[PDB]
């Protein structure tokens, strides 16, 4: 979904949606497109295991080092593991091969409660089918500027350090949904944002998300 | 470790 969300952005943004006689960001408002699932903590222990992190619906999921992903679920017992290749198997807490990975796991789990803040606690997220499976991460990176969160379904997050502004973007839906500084939030689409317009603020956030998705694109 | 907010 890189690639289409590669052209969501080159299209809003070569509409210069700040460089307008009267901005309305607001008309691009569309609160029915707000995500699912979204990344609410993360851990980078990278210098010996990977990157732990939490998803707003209390899931929990480490990718490690070696490229491969432990998801586990909010019922506290169900794991899926996914291969550095990709290939899925479902298991529980409750194989012997898994049992380090797990450990890593539940210690990334505890430490994301002992000490970090839910982002988006305050949101609602969209209600979608209670029996589908969780996306994982598929590659994260860091920059000057940001954390930037790629997900399985295809969305992408880019958490910025400086203001802790975030943008999490939905090719699924055209859209973006943007956290401000006051922990506001507000979900646009992309071609709304082509009509109406926005803040220089978006859509400078708009300019770095598509340098982003090329770094992915290119990793 | 680094980590979020
Ligand atoms: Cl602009
Ligand atoms: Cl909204």
């Amino acid at each position: 979904h890189l690639s289409d969300m590669l052209q969501q952005l080159h299209s809003v943004n070569a509409s210069k949606p700040s460089e307008r006689g009267l901005v309305r960001q607001e008309e691009a408002e569309d609160p029915a497109c707000i995500p699912i699932f979204w990344v609410s903590k993360w851990v980078d222990y990278s210098d010996k295991y990977g990157l732990g992190y939490q998803l707003c619906d209390n899931s929990v999921g480490v990718l490690f080092n070696d490229s491969t992903r432990l998801i586990l679920y909010n019922d506290g017992d169900s794991l899926q593991y996914i291969e550095r290749d990709g290939t899925e198997s479902y298991l529980t807490v409750s194989p012997n091969s898994l049992m380090k990975k797990i450990t890593l796991l539940k210690y990334f789990r505890n430490y994301m409660s002992e000490h970090l803040l839910k982002a988006g606690a305050n949101i609602t997220p969209r209600e979608g089918d209670e029996l589908a499976r969780l996306p994982y991460l598929r590659t994260w990176f860091r920059t000057r500027s940001a954390i930037i969160l790629h997900l399985s379904n295809g969305s992408v997050q880019i958490n910025f350090f400086q203001d802790h502004t975030k943008l999490i973007l939905c090719p699924l839906m055209a859209a973006v949904t943007y956290i401000d500084e006051k922990r506001d939030f507000r979900t646009y689409r992309l071609s709304l944002l082509e009509e109406y317009g926005c803040c220089k603020e978006l859509a400078s956030r708009l300019r770095y998300a598509r340098t982003m998705v090329d770094k992915l694109l290119s990793s | 470790p680094l980590h979020s907010t």
